[PDB]
């Protein structure tokens, strides 16, 4: 139950593009599929079709 | 010339208001308050962006 235990945390993926207050979801790019494997092991593909604007 | 003298002085006031307005030291109207997000939720990523133009 220490604070360094791996289960106590996770992985932090960060973007590189510093979108400003004026950047808006462009109609063409409105999807961010998240391919990942559940802690159980089952595979999940989360497609978040974002909303333009 | 008289009128201009006052207009110049008032021009200074406008700039002084902008360079002094501070919410506890965080100047608000010197173009330094770039868009900032204020968290308004118990879960993460629930923030609205507030921009204070110069």
């Amino acid at each position: 139950m220490r604070s360094d235990n791996r289960m106590m945390g996770g992985t932090s993926y960060v973007a590189a593009e510093g979108k400003d207050k004026d950047w808006k979801v462009q109609a063409g790019a409105n999807d961010i599929t998240f391919t990942l494997k559940d802690i159980d092991g089952n595979d999940q593909t989360i497609t978040v079709n974002a909303k333009e604007g | 010339v008289a009128i201009q003298e006052e207009i110049t002085a008032l021009n200074d006031e406008l700039n002084r208001i902008a360079e002094t307005t501070s919410f506890g030291g965080n100047k608000l109207l010197n173009g330094t308050f770039s868009t900032k997000s204020f968290q308004i939720g118990a879960d993460n990523g629930e923030a609205v962006m507030l921009t204070l133009k110069d």
